């Protein structure tokens, strides 16, 4: 009572890729075969299933429309057809046996990796925010930290505040540069990898999500927010 | 340089209690010697102080009346006596050297648990 | 009598980071003799800042103390462990002394 | 994008997020379901890091074959439990919970025992 | 149904205290009456026991001989003499009324801290060794790390080899001065806060473990030593 | 050049003890001389500290007010009188002639184990709770559990909840049985070797740490606790 | 500078698998490429080299015979032919471009998995011997022991005796049948998961390895060996 | 089943296999090799869980660019040490030593820093 | 059940010592009283014996005649007067209760260390040979190998032959200096701690044991001896 998988491997976003399972040790004519699937370092995820000849075949939202589960029964093979691979398909793929009332997922392939990547070596620039929130009172003085994982070059570092339900507002580019409206009590510093913005004086509009940006590259990236309430 | 505390304890309300604070290493007899407590779960709380003969001793309004601040330089102890104890005196005392301009409380003893319940 | 008002009153934060400490006072503090300290658990508190801005004999450099008249600030450059407590700040310019209510890092 | 109605599946939830313990001692692992599992169809699977999930448990209580007796679930609706009760050096792994009582398969976000 | 505590405090090393717990609200002179300790951050511990007018009464073998347990039914109060004060006493201390198998422990005291100390600190300068265990083998070379919490004056800084069973033996002294007998292949360097020994070529004799060693004032700190296996 | 130590051995806790050092091969009467004490498995630790006649002796914070140590330069010999013993006190104990900038402690005595012990077991009944943290939500269910190293006799096995600050608060007795006014969420549960506490549903009220404790024989034990947090 | 890697998967023993690496941003024309891999849980492997237009190609003797290393200047691709895959090959595939020195291997491909299985995840009985080692002398007993991880069935367990340079003895079968010529001081016992092997005096032609064998399935299992001297 | 070796290759010992250390202390990695590696051809990597190796050191003491100065390679011939002055959180790796002075280059086994 | 043992520590050669043991939980009066010995890195080696006062008391042939076993069954105290102590008395010195075919050494103190020295925290010079044997024939060679532990003053180290039942005789002394009437195929060189002695050509005469000896400080010291067979 066996399931042999193969293919996955590293493939461009876009791409395609074909998997198949093939079983021995069971009439696989008859068994509900499902698909799942397992984001690093991430739990398990249901992905598509197939039966007899007469009931639906279901996928995930995440898929549907995009991967196609099917069946050879006359070579006991599963397969799975992905194509528009995006970011998000990174993970482990593991084929099962659907046993239901009888044993779940009593039978697994040993998995097999899907990486769907353009990039190389090879490492954006991360944001890191701090703190995570900041609880304060009118009037007093709200100091939030973006450090990167590498040199900001050109000191090309940007915050933005974001109000609930509406777009982010620019308050500092080139690190130190306050945007054209903004009151004098934002001012952002640092360089190089430790930046900072501070508002000396809070007022009750200024408690919302703020957010520091590196455009230095070709791949811009965000921190991931620090909510001042 | 240090203050060695002792004293302290559980005691029933209304009943009495004395600390004291042993210095060694600086001129005791010329220094400003303080107490601070600290209820549990609270913050800092100055209380009493004490200088050069001469000077005026002073008290925070919640011990005034009860407490009373003493030293005897010859050796080089501190003391606090403190009367008519209710559960709000619950607390950590410190005695702390006082340096203002030259270091504020630079000294700390350890600190001694006054605990006021029947 | 000068009231002395700290936030955040909780900053959570990991090693290597900075944490930046906020003590504000209701009136001027003549001379700028406002104090910081920082308290763990079960000890007393130990003396970090004096006249604002000097640095206690045996603090570590990341400790840095600024401000004036009615704003002060404490920061520390580069968390580590040791340096999670809880920090008062005290202004000692009159004849009744008084302490912020803390900010604890953790 | 979404296929589904006002609808909403069935959320699993597992607790502890983490268990730090030693062999010889019991470990005691909650799942909870958002909504009545119809039939008491959950299963606990084990997975070690690089491996592929095994089943452990099914039909909330059924013990899988070729797994030791120190293994036990229980429990029925909303709550349910899985029991290792002495920890060998063996069944440090990840835990996970699943239930298959619908069209929507999901899973518990997991138990590290470690 | 209450048991009032009373005493405790703060006492140096040596001292004497002696703890008081009156009760009220039952037959005291029938009830076996337990003393009870907490240290700061750990957990309960028992400490002594007495019971009826043929008073078989118990200690904790770290108390025997410094602990004294007494009652005076009378007063309706429980005593325990505490004698040869140790640091290892600093803990609250609970009287408890022992009832067996109709309740355990079901009346407490409310507790009194006893801290014994003969000093607020503990200010002195702590030397932290790195790594606490270096696994090698012979002819590698071993290097190992003493930091300073603070400056050590003229550098008097000194270095110990200890083997199983054996007095600790002086390698190096005044940071980098090799004492009489030591072979070349030790050598320490370093000043100010970060300090170093060096060990070029491991012999089978050398692993043994390694402690530093700051002299500069009248309060001697050691490291807590590196393993050399 | 040397240093002969005598004296040590087993003592019971509040015991006195004297130790000796004889030197020779140096001018005795003009050399600091220490006392350094190493516990089992611990590091090296300066304990006291004699000079010439003019000069301070120096204790250790923890020693102080029960050692004294003093010299009799005519018979060049080191003394360390030890009163107040306790088990912290248990290590071997070296003399060593301290030369400074010209060696630290570049002479050492052989060492001089002294234990301080009441008994030597051991045997009690063990308890083991786990786990130690659990961290939960309010609604979810909390099992806790509690292995003896032998039987529990009669199954007489408490549970206790404490808060910070405040003392013991009984919960469970004779394995089961819910203490007066203890809300019906906890039970206990267990015999033998093998014991649980069970809350049901966590209230915000229930979170606290949680001990064990075996009154089966003349030694009770405790747990050391599990903290729901 | 970018090497954009593709390809990969999981594939079954004897099978066959290309590589490919896509350079960018410097003239990959004049670089000597490498490929290097990393078992899981291992370290580094230097895997193929190929160079100019005078192509010198380098392999490791692993992969000498299996693998091709190539490259396409026109597309700025480097490839690898993977052919005669074994479970040995299993691991991740980095491409690099070696910049001696000027940078040894400064730019990398992010790699990909390559997995060589055909379905291996275990339900075979596992078999444990111990001790590892035995000294013994002539005329003293040796008892060795067979863990088996699943029960058994049957009691289908062997014994076998195998000298230096010679083929394998059988000694014991069906767990306690000696063997046509074996001595009565052989003897084996047990059942279900816990087998013994007992030698009753040792004679000098007694001292060889030991290995216990399950035939109670399809997937055939030894025991590690014990070695008696 | 063997192509020939083997063999003539510089085989490279990394000591200690781990080092357990705290941010701010600092890590001093040993690389020996079993001959004389020529012109000093050593390199050395950083390499996180489930990352690319990253290039530290090459030519034994030449710190590649954006590698901060806390990084640091020393020794010759046949005696090499990557010291990291003060270790950072970002710092706990692996690290790898790294030959490329002839025609078989090979690796050190690695120093895992925890 | 209970046995509270005292006293130890360490002493000069030829000094006085007692050991106490005190009893409780059980019927010390009726109860055969042992004292067993540990040395360092050994085994247990019984010490004494005494049981009720119409038997006699026993000794081991290592203390007879200076020790002496006593008890008081007033206190439930057994003694041991050590005296005319020698270095070949350190050890672990156990009290025990000697219960026959009733439980064997049931009950144990916990042991005291006696350490019976005249020396200072160094050690002596150990001088280590190599190898322990050498099988050879007559007309080859012998290279013999003394090693010490540290630098040999003066070079004063000499070699000794040893023949069964006849007393040793010097060969080589200084190092290198050949003793009178002693063959030139005999030879001896090394300095500091690195010393050989080389046979030429073997006779067979020169079959025996070879010590190494170390005469450079007040402590003298041998090798443990090389046979040459």
């Amino acid at each position: 009572v066996q399931l042999v998988e193969s293919g996955g491997g590293l493939v461009q976003p876009g791409g395609s890729l074909r998997l198949s399972c093939a079983a021995s040790g069971f009439t696989f004519r008859n068994s509900a075969m499902h698909w799942v699937r397992q984001a690093p370092g991430k739990g398990l995820e249901w992905v598509s299933s197939i039966w007899y000849s007469g009931s639906n075949t279901y996928y995930a939202d995440s898929v549907k429309g995009r991967f196609t589960i099917s069946r050879d029964n006359s070579k006991n093979t599963l397969y799975l057809q992905m194509n528009s691979l995006t970011a998000e398909d990174t993970a482990v793929y593991y084929c099962a046996r659907f046993a239901g009332g009888w044993g779940a997922y009593d039978v697994w392939g040993q998995g097999t990796l899907v990486t769907v990547s353009s990039g190389g070596g090879g490492s954006d620039i991360v944001l890191t925010q701090s703190p995570a929130t900041l609880s304060l009172s009118p009037g007093e003085r709200a100091t939030l930290s973006c450090r990167a994982s590498q040199s900001v070059s050109s000191n090309y570092l940007a915050w933005y505040q974001q109000k609930p339900g509406q777009a982010p507002r620019l308050l500092i580019y080139d690190s130190s540069s306050r945007a054209t409206g903004v009151p004098a009590r934002f001012s952002g510093s640092g360089s190089g990898t430790d930046f900072t913005l501070t508002i000396s004086s809070l007022e009750p509009e200024d408690f919302a999500v703020y957010y520091c940006h590196q455009y230095s590259d070709i791949s811009p990236t965000f921190g991931q927010g620090t909510k001042v309430e | 340089v240090q203050l060695v505390e002792s004293g302290g304890g559980l005691v029933q309300p209304g009943g009495s209690l004395r600390l004291s604070c042993a210095a060694s290493g600086f001129t005791f007899r010329n220094s400003a010697m303080h107490w601070v407590r600290q209820a549990p779960g609270k913050g800092l709380e100055w209380v009493s102080s004490i200088w050069y003969s001469g000077s005026n001793t002073y008290y925070a309004d919640s011990v005034k009346g009860r407490f009373t601040i003493s030293r005897d330089n010859s050796k080089n102890t501190l003391y606090l006596q403190m009367n008519s104890l209710t559960a709000e005196d619950t607390a950590v005392y410190y005695c702390a050297r006082f340096a203002g301009g030259w270091g504020a409380y630079d000294v700390w003893g350890q600190g001694t648990l006054v605990t006021v319940s029947s | 009598d000068i009231v002395l008002t700290q936030s955040p009153a909780t900053l959570s934060l990991s090693p290597g980071e900075r944490a930046t400490l906020s003590c504000r006072a209701s009136q001027s503090v003549s001379s700028n003799y406002l104090a910081w300290y920082q308290q763990k658990p079960g000890q007393a508190p130990r003396l970090l800042i004096y006249d604002s801005s000097s640095r206690a004999t045996g603090v570590p450099a990341r400790f840095s103390g600024s401000g004036s008249g009615t704003d002060f600030t404490l920061t520390i450059s580069s968390l580590e462990p040791e340096d999670f407590a809880v920090y008062y700040c005290h202004q000692y310019s009159d004849i009744s002394p008084t302490f912020g209510q803390g900010t604890k890092v953790e």
